[PDB]
């Protein structure tokens, strides 16, 4: 299968740096053209960059001439994207996809047919913190449980139960900005309640802060 | 820049009915005969865009035959024969013909379906969380549609507000239903002060009130 896995999004300070590295699998890197697409919270697609096969030919969104770099290393058959002087504006899910074949004289388009899982830039002033995971517990035949995700920045934090294992019926909710700057967000899942006395974790994962938390919900 | 405008912004649907999203160019997207540099996105909730549709009028691998793509120049149209539940989300238009690559503003697709009741949940705050010194009771609305649904919190059925906060996920894939998350937040002292607290859900015609007692 044609893949794509990104990483190195994180929070930085306005005037910052972060490289984001985008590794290509199933396919022959160096024969396409890669692009990369953010999306600000809340908002649209917004094209940043694209990069031709052999990385002879560059192209840049205006709004990032002079502060971002698009390379590749096709041995290694990983994208790049550096950010230089990091603005607030800066702030989204940077997507990397595979363009153009590339191998013919003039490249031929398919659309950008393989999309990489996203990662998060937030730039900000502020501070991270580490998330307080709390379980959420009754005080029926199907019960709901679930996970606080409390006091955190910033933005995402994921969740999944039983590592993965349990899906069906888990709702993970939009996270809340509290009053204080801070957010807090809400998993959820509906089980038996027959084989309650089964063990249910959620697994809470804030890479801004580096912190992964696993909470056993009794 | 080529500027990209889709019409309509939101489109409800019922399932088993077609659909058509518009987009139109700032200037043609036609390099050649046969080659409109236009794709079609679509873009789940929690996920990556994928394509649909790419060059005006080509099936990408693995899209259902419902969707196709269709146009030339500046007008272009993509319809989906028959709507069905798993094709919920945020669809884009792209045009790929110049750098920048511009992208309509994003057309959100809902599902019309039956009225169906939340299944109503109330927690309690966690002994580790009051420690801290402050507790969060929680409310969840399963699984329910419409999104229009009203939560009001009763502590000793006195009525609150400002001291919760709310989200509602996105249209799910399978049963097309939303489902909420409410917070109410109080210090550990306004908490142990009072004993029953309640979740009013208002839908219609029907309330449906869950609680607890602190003490038990």
């Amino acid at each position: 299968e044609v893949q794509l896995v990104e990483s190195g999004g994180g929070l930085e300070q306005p005037g910052g740096s972060l490289r984001l590295s985008c590794a290509g699998s199933g396919f022959t890197f160096r024969d396409y053209a890669m692009t990369w697409v953010r999306q600000a919270p809340g908002k649209g697609l917004e094209w940043v960059s694209s990069i031709s096969g052999s990385g002879g030919n560059t192209y840049y969104a205006d709004s990032v001439k002079g502060r971002f770099t698009i390379s590749r290393d096709n041995s290694k058959n990983t994208l790049y994207l550096q950010m230089n002087s990091l603005r607030a504006e800066d702030t989204a899910v940077y997507y990397c996809a595979k363009d153009r074949l590339s191998i013919t004289i003039r490249p031929r388009y398919y659309g950008l047919d393989v999309w990489g899982q996203g990662t998060t830039v937030t730039v900000s002033s502020a501070s991270t913190k580490g998330p307080s995971v709390f379980p959420l517990a009754p005080c029926e035949s199907t019960a709901a449980l679930g996970c606080l995700v409390k006091d955190y920045f910033p933005e995402p934090v994921t969740v999944s139960w039983n590592s993965g294992a349990l899906t069906s019926g888990v709702h993970t909710f939009p996270a809340v900005l509290q009053s204080s700057g801070l957010y807090s967000l809400s998993s959820v899942v509906t089980v038996p309640s027959s084989s309650l006395g089964k063990t249910y974790t959620c697994n809470v994962d804030h890479k801004p802060s580096n912190t992964k938390v696993d909470k056993r919900v009794e | 820049d080529i500027v990209m405008t889709q019409s309509p912004l939101s489109l409800p649907v019922t399932p088993g009915e077609p659909a058509s999203i518009s987009c139109r160019s700032s200037q043609s997207l036609l390099y050649s005969i046969g080659y409109n540099y236009l794709d079609w996105y679509l873009q789940k909730s929690g996920q990556s865009p994928q394509l649909l549709i790419y060059l005006g009028s080509n099936r990408a691998s693995g899209v259902p035959d419902r969707f196709s793509g269709s146009g030339s120049g500046t007008d272009f149209t993509l319809k989906i024969s028959r709507v069905e539940a798993e094709d919920v989300g945020f669809y884009y238009c792209m045009q790929a013909l110049q750098t920048p690559y511009t992208f309509g503003q994003g057309t959100k697709l809902e599902i019309k379906r039956t009225v169906a009741a939340p299944s109503v949940f109330i927690f309690p705050p966690s002994d580790e969380q009051l420690k801290s010194g402050t507790a969060s009771v929680v409310c969840l609305l399963n699984n329910f549609y419409p999104r229009e649904a009203k939560v009001q919190w009763k502590v000793d059925n006195a009525l609150q507000s400002g001291n919760s906060q709310e989200s509602v996920t996105e249209q799910d894939s399978k049963d097309s239903t939303y489902s909420l998350s409410s917070t109410l937040t109080l210090s550990k002292a306004d908490y142990e002060k009072h004993k029953v607290y309640a979740c009013e859900v208002t839908q219609g015609t029907t309330s449906v009130t869950k609680s607890f007692n602190r003490g038990e």
